[PDB]
């Protein structure tokens, strides 16, 4: 098991583990926020960055699509988040079972992660050092959680391909 | 005093004539 | 209740904006300071004592503009934070528009959109004024297009643009502003209606009798359009055609919603005191090629949809005996997969001209909007002048220096160059 | 007794039947403000088949008025007439159905849906027990298509042994306004054939042939198109409102023309028709009313008798008459356009007589008949609903509404073998 | 005779209460000075229900206007019809509870209690042999909910088999307003269930909604609300104080809708009730009556019938109307809607007839019935209830004064055993 | 009858107090000698014949200020020993102001507090106004606080802070005063309003679009914020919602009385004149975390309880309507333990203007009052300030030359930081 698809098996399991009406207020609430100014434009890029690598479709749907399918959890979006990751839902109790790309797609998701503002980048820095001091706002952690899927996602992807 | 006042209910509770 | 809600982005769409506020405000009564010496709600929120306020926004990066609304006559008619500026010109320039110095000014904007248009529900939609040449017309004016995507997802959204004409260009680097706007109102407006400068000079020109126009002059007639547009969400007619209704008929793929526009009679004192201005009369003139409002021959295209707001004492008699006329002509043609194709809707109310304008009184007139597969051209000419300096990265220092990398210029690319694919497929 | 709860359904509906009570008001001797003057007591014994006493002397219309956009409600309670039915048989929407079918059927039509169940079995239950229900809309609309059929739906199952009647315009051949004309009609088509029991159908088309042809009206608006319908819903309806030598209730009409319960389509005559000028010209009885009426200038559909074969035909006469030219007079139009008339059913053709004329005119007769005429009309939505379908065009606006792609397909089978029941006929 | 004693508690039952005695002084001509007009038998034939003579021909009703503020008594008194009361009635409060059932039941209500007790037994022992008390009052506030049920429990031990009725107005689901909404409402009602004979429920946002959709209101205030509560309590007690073919009284109610002492919670609902367009253009009948009757959107309370069985019911008719059509209208909404009534009980309904109508109307009803669709109101305040109390919310402007967590146990564990015997019985 | 005790220490408390009794004089119509040209007994005292007299002191240790306003416009309106006066300083110390020089002058504050509290039984409680960045309204504030407490201990002791606001606090030792100050008060304050300078200028910047207010147009909004809670002890109203109301259904536990406030519309004449200022849309107003008073941020913090006082032509179906649209509208969330949330009055009679000042006529006013867990950031930040203040003894000498040890700066943050996890275990 490499370690960059074990990055892939754990950041699923936090989205998992997210309470399903809890996630659904929260994504809702970066798209339709105002205050500080980084926040939309975080949900954007990230949002739309979860459905470009997990349809493989370099295409774009409006907004208020991608966002329902980003939280129900019996919809294609969270099928395909489950096997890009080694899993398979399976809906009973949707108990999940550990199971062992076109060039084009692969632009549109680089291009606009490097749009990300210089917050969004460097709270993602801090986060993952201040998760070890932890052992050793709840909104917000909500699309920081969505990153770890997509860095594991994309850094395992071109690991694969060279 | 005017926190009940009710001018068009004691007159919707009888046969208005316009 | 219905109410419409007027956004108003860039130079264009202030001036153009002046000119339907103007009449407006005349039509339905109002003062310039406000009060009327019940159906104007759709354009006018009460305020108090017999007092009416527009349903407007207006939006430049720059207060040479707006300020001068605030100096001029309607200062008392507009709300002052309705009217929001400002500092720093956009400078034709996409990327600061939309990236740089646009972000300080669309917390403002969308503010105040939410805080005018949840004052009553039953919203009918967002009827939108911005020049896609300019750069906070292009720029700003996508800004607000995914804001207005993401806050209001299932509200109608009208879009009026003014696009740069062929020949007529008046600024530089407006092939890669429009280019970079088309790329992203594709995906964030309903319905785009088409409106080039030169195709209302020449309509100035033969019809006005008028050598040396403004824009001003120009912006009437826009506004003559829009009048005639929302006219039965104002007014009572026979058939009653709101803008729910444009989408449901004109769109038949969610992709292909561009369409052009006309407006006829277009006539001054010296001719309506001789034409006889029948309903076959000027419907025919509204189907004249040389009559469209967006510099596009529709003899070089196949029709796709059609919509007429005929306007006056229009019986439904003679609509019908019309559209059998342009039926049978042959010279126009319709696409084989839409053999019924025509939406019409009559108000009773006359068209308003407005005293020392150049116009006339006219009893009855058409408003002409219509979707065909000739707006392929216009993205093509377009797609020319795009390439041209495109091949060696002219004007590009000026786009890339502000935050946004080389890859838009692409995308912007592949996306008309799959809207002409689009229009072609759909055409046979 | 008897009593015909009337529905409304749509811009047109609420246009149409705005006149509809302006001549059963007239009929009846009936103020605006509810008030009878006339001093005839052969008004007011059969009052309650279309009002109801109202503790005040007035009477309220049985019309249930209904729409998806405030706008035209406005309009028929503004006019003349328009104060007459009570405000909370009015039922409203906010947003207004954009002439789409699946949006008045499925997503902002149900809602509403549920208002309009509570007012018509408000006046349903009221009465001891009512003969049926008529409707009138449209079927190139949204609002009355697309919502007013989910009434006639569900009213059936809630009501299966009553019958309904509906008065719809249809898509026209030449002038086709409101574009998304075929996918309104073969899908309201659908639901209409198993969920009505008679469809008299109306085309705006053949409404103004008979204004020009006929009537000779240089200038026709909306209103005298829907004079010359309600005239003839009138004559659909004399016998339960007035007495005769041989009366009709409308189940006689039902039982009558239906050979087959799949197939009850039928097209609508109304005579006299005659032009203002020539009025004093020409001579009123019975053989210039039956040559009148079998004529395709005066039939309000786009199709043309000739071009079919009549299965079973009926005729309402009105006024003071001879029995007598009630039988010869239309039974020589039998024998002389033998060829016309279906084989494998002798004496095709049902006669009533209504002893109470129209006002203005001492004698009428109202045409109801099934014909295999109509064929071409349904040929005529059905391969411009192929020509749209075989191009996926405005498809979206349909199935985004909660809609798939089902509802058109059996539609369109349903259709077609609509066609092969007719087509096997002649 | 038999005299009904009123009680106001809180500022909510003396605005509510001020336009009852407005109502029953209208009812009985009676000006606001005390001295009668409307030179008719029927009015002062039965007074003493209601009013005592002063020796100076004015009639005082028989109300204890109470409260622990001077901000509504003052209000009272300075408005229309608000003289009539005697001074000494009114027991002031200085210190006023701050919306605590604790500083109402116990601090200060200590001290009030017996100098409002010493006017009822003075208005009590006054007559010969008294009926009952009816008090009114909000389960949402402190003087009221508190303190007002603290009258309650002293009444029903010096007074035991007399009838006490209750009107109660409960806190809302959806508008919550005065924030310690539950908790004043579970602690009211575990002590309410043991000491009342007749509770009904009324609540202001089923108010609102008759003030919107069915009397079509664009400005409603509080006296419109207090007077659809107040027209309500009028036709319960029409057959006390005027003749009838069918009588009725509290203890004849009492018998008809309790068939277990644990269940006392009834709908009141008020027929006809018509807006201003509407009011002329309705047939005013029995059938309609009970059709408007029989319905959710006229019940003044937040709980639909339809999602329970209808376990008892009644309706006082008044007016001049057939007592054939009364109680055949009563067969058939049992016969009809069959699967919304209980089945062990045959004829779950009752009817009387007072043949004094309301003023203004020529036939009204009132409904009281007790049903197990309302057990919905006593579960959402109860996970209300539990919402706070789980971590200890609030708890410190309760416990510091006198009262402890264990019958703050004992208030859910008398809540849920109330919804299990409603759930035993549906 | 009803009464309430409005105590003003600080500087900040004297120049307070002048707006909030120059408007009450205006709202029941006394000139300033105290004349007439039974609704004032909460404020003011029956003093022989038509003279009335405000229940207020002045305690302040700066002469410069309350004996200039004994010689000015209302010097007359004032019994001579309601205006206290010190002789010299605290001068931004907690310890001069509640140790040495504070000692002397609380001692005569309680003689004329004993002296106005035996006027009439049915007092509701006192109303503090006191700055805590300063020494005089800290030092001085503690002190006359516990000396409240063991004397009148179960009254309702209000106070209204000016807190020091984040980034602009025009002193240097303000942390020290401010950790001291609530070191008292959460022990003493029944119930603690929020205010600070920051979040009061710049609703001054975009709601009455002032462009350099001075401290007396913050006084008015300050004024105007007392004079709209303390409105339904003096006027009949349909919901009177009393002082003893306020902390029962605002406290859900008894260490955390701290709430923020919001005034709204705040509107000048350009911009009362172009709206309906509707319930729903001054209730909107209200919420948004803009026209919060004491710049914090309730867009990361989660609602416990939120009182709303209305004045003005006020319908209460109205108001039912939009206190739902506003738990429905969820960028405001209340916490899960609380589902209810609100504590509405209704009061009839709109608040009279104050001519020459900054507002203008309005018909319907909201004050909110409203408890959250986004207290938290408001604390947190004067600990970090405060944390590099005491690391290495700055400005301490001064402090523990005046009478208190080191030492109990240290359970001043423990007390504080018991505060900060006390927010933290609620909102969970
Ligand atoms: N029809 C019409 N077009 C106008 C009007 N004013 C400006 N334009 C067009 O707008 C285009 C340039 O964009 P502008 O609106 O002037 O500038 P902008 O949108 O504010 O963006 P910036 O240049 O960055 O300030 C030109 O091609 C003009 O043709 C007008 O009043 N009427
Ligand atoms: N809102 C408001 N705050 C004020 C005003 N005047 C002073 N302050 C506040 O008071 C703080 C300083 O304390 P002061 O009131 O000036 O002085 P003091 O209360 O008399 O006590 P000392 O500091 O010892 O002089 C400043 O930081 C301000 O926050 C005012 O007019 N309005
Ligand atoms: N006979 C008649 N037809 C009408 C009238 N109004 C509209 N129509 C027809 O209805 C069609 C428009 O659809 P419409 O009924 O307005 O849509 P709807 O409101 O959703 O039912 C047009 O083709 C008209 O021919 C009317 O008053 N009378
Ligand atoms: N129906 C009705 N309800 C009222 C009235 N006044 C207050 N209420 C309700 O009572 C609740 C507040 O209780 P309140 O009477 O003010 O407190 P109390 O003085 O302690 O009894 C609110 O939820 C109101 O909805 C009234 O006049 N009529
Ligand atoms: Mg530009
Ligand atoms: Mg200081």
């Amino acid at each position: 098991e490499p370690p960059s698809f074990r990055r892939l098996r754990h950041s699923f399991l936090k989205l998992w583990n997210y309470n399903e009406a809890q996630f659904k207020a929260a994504l809702y609430r970066h798209a339709f926020s105002s205050f500080p100014a980084y926040n939309y434009d975080t949900t954007a890029i990230l949002c739309r960055c979860i459905y470009q690598l997990c349809a493989d479709a370099t295409s774009a749907l409006p907004l208020n699509s991608i966002l329902m399918l980003l939280t129900d959890r019996q919809s294609y979006l969270w099928r395909r988040m489950a096997r890009l990751s080694g899993y398979v839902i399976c809906s009973f109790i949707q108990r999940v079972v550990p199971i062992p790309i076109r060039g084009a797609v692969l632009e549109s998701i680089e291009l606009k992660l490097a749009k990300l503002s210089e917050e969004f980048i460097d709270e993602f820095v801090l986060y993952g050092r201040q998760q070890g001091l932890l052992l050793q706002p709840e909104d917000r952690y909500v699309l920081m959680d969505l990153y770890e899927w997509l860095a594991a996602a994309m850094t395992f992807s071109q690991k694969c391909i060279k | 005093n005017r926190r009940n006042w009710s001018e068009n209910i004691e007159s919707l509770l009888r046969q208005a004539t316009p | 209740m219905r109410e419409v809600i007027s956004i108003h982005v860039g130079q264009a769409g202030i001036q153009i904006g002046n000119a339907c506020w103007e009449l407006f405000c005349l039509e339905h009564g109002i003062q310039p300071d406000g009060q009327m010496p019940d159906a104007f709600n759709t354009f006018f929120s009460e305020t108090g004592a017999g007092k009416h306020v527009p349903r407007c926004v207006f939006l430049d990066l720059e207060p040479t503009v707006v300020d001068e609304v605030r100096t001029g006559t309607y200062r008392h008619l507009f709300h002052p934070e309705q009217l929001i500026s400002g500092k720093e010109d956009a400078a034709n320039n996409f990327a600061r528009g939309h990236y740089t110095i646009g972000k300080e000014i669309v917390d403002l904007s969308l503010d105040r959109i939410r805080k005018l248009a949840d004052n009553c529900t039953g919203l009918q939609g967002f009827l939108m004024f911005n020049a896609v040449g300019g750069g906070t017309g292009s720029g700003l004016g996508c800004l607000l297009l995914e804001r207005l995507s993401v806050d209001y997802g299932k509200k109608s959204k009208l879009n009026f643009c003014s696009w740069p004409s062929p020949q007529v260009s008046t600024a530089v680097v407006e092939p890669y502003n429009s280019v970079l706007s088309t790329h992203s109102l594709l995906e964030h407006t309903d319905v785009a209606v088409m409106l080039d400068n030169e195709a209302i000079y020449d309509i100035c020109r033969r019809n006005l009798d008028i050598e040396r126009p403004t824009y001003t002059n120009l912006n009437r007639l826009i506004a003559q359009v829009i009048s005639s547009l929302t006219a039965s969400l104002r007014f009572d007619g026979a058939l009653n055609v709101d803008v729910t209704e444009f989408q449901t008929n004109l769109v038949p793929y969610p992709r292909i919603h561009f369409m052009l526009s006309s407006y006829a009679p277009i006539i001054s004192a010296e001719k309506a005191y001789h034409e006889q201005l029948s309903v076959a009369e000027i419907t025919n003139s509204a189907f004249e090629p040389a009559s469209m409002m967006a510099k596009c021959d529709p003899r070089h295209g196949k029709y796709m949809a059609c919509c007429l707001m005929y306007r006056g004492d229009v019986v439904p008699k003679d609509v019908n005996a019309a559209v059998a006329t342009i039926k049978t002509k042959r010279t126009i043609q319709f696409v084989d997969w839409c053999p019924t194709g025509f939406k019409c809707g009559i108000n009773y109310q006359p068209p308003t001209v407005v005293p020392g304008g150049d116009l006339a009184k006219v009893m009855r007139a058409v408003c002409m909007i219509s979707n065909s597969t000739a707006i392929a051209e216009v993205f093509s000419r377009m797609d020319h002048k795009f390439d041209l300096m495109y091949a060696k990265r002219a004007f590009v220092h000026w786009y890339v220096g502000e935050g946004m990398e080389e890859g838009e210029f692409s995308e912007a690319r592949e996306d008309l160059a799959a809207l002409e694919k689009d229009y072609e497929e759909v055409g046979i | 007794m008897r009593e015909i709860v009337h529905v409304q359904g749509g811009q047109c509906g609420n246009q149409i039947g705005a006149k509809f009570w302006e001549v059963i008001s007239d009929e009846h001797g009936i103020d605006p403000t509810g008030t009878y003057c006339g001093d005839s007591d052969l008004q007011l014994e059969r009052i309650n088949v279309f009002y109801n006493e109202a503790t005040g002397g007035r009477f309220v219309p049985r019309a249930i008025l209904m729409d998806l956009e405030p706008g035209t409600m406005d309009s028929v309670r503004a006019g003349p007439f328009g104060q007459l039915f009570r405000p909370d048989n009015f039922v409203f929407g906010q947003t207004g159905a954009g002439n789409n079918w699946a949006k008045g059927h499925y997503t902002e039509g149900a809602e509403l849906i549920d208002s309009v169940l509570d007012v018509v079995r408000k006046e349903a239950e009221g009465c001891d027990c009512l003969q049926g229900f008529q409707i009138t809309h449209s079927l190139g609309g949204g609002t009355g298509s697309g919502m007013g059929t989910l009434l006639i739906s569900k009213v059936r199952e809630e009501y299966p042994d009553r019958i309904m009647e509906t008065f719809s315009v249809f898509p026209s051949p030449k002038v086709s306004d409101t574009v998304v004309e075929p996918y309104n009609a073969t899908l309201s088509v659908h639901q209409l054939v198993e969920n009505a029991d008679e469809v008299q159908v109306i085309d705006n088309e053949a409404l103004y042939d008979i204004c020009f042809r006929t009537l000779k009206l240089t200038t026709p608006t909306y209103g005298d198109l829907n004079h010359l319908v309600s005239a003839a819903m009138s004559g659909v309806t004399c016998c339960l409102r007035f007495p005769g030598q041989l009366n009709s209730d409308l189940r006689k009409l039902a039982v009558n023309l239906i050979p087959f319960p799949r197939l009850h389509f039928f097209l609508i005559g109304f005579a006299p028709l005659t032009s203002r000028g020539s009025q004093q010209y020409r001579a009123l009885s019975v053989p210039e009313l039956t040559q009148q009426m079998f004529d395709a200038k005066n039939m309000m559909c786009a199709s043309d008798p000739r071009h079919g074969r009549y299965l079973t035909a009926s005729a309402m006469f009105r006024g003071r008459m001879s029995t007598k030219e009630v039988d010869e007079q239309m039974l020589n139009v039998q024998n002389k356009n033998s060829s016309y008339f279906v084989e494998w059913i002798p004496n095709n053709m049902k006669s009533s007589v209504c002893d109470i004329p129209p006002k203005g005119l001492k004698m009428s007769v109202t045409f109801v008949g099934n014909s295999t005429a109509i064929q071409e009309m349904f040929k005529r939505v059905s391969d411009q609903f192929t020509a749209m379908f075989r191009r996926k065009a405005f498809l979206h606006w349909y199935t985004g509404e909660g809609m798939d792609e089902m509802e058109f397909t059996e539609a369109e089978s349903n259709m077609n073998d609509l066609v092969s029941e007719y087509q096997q006929y002649q």
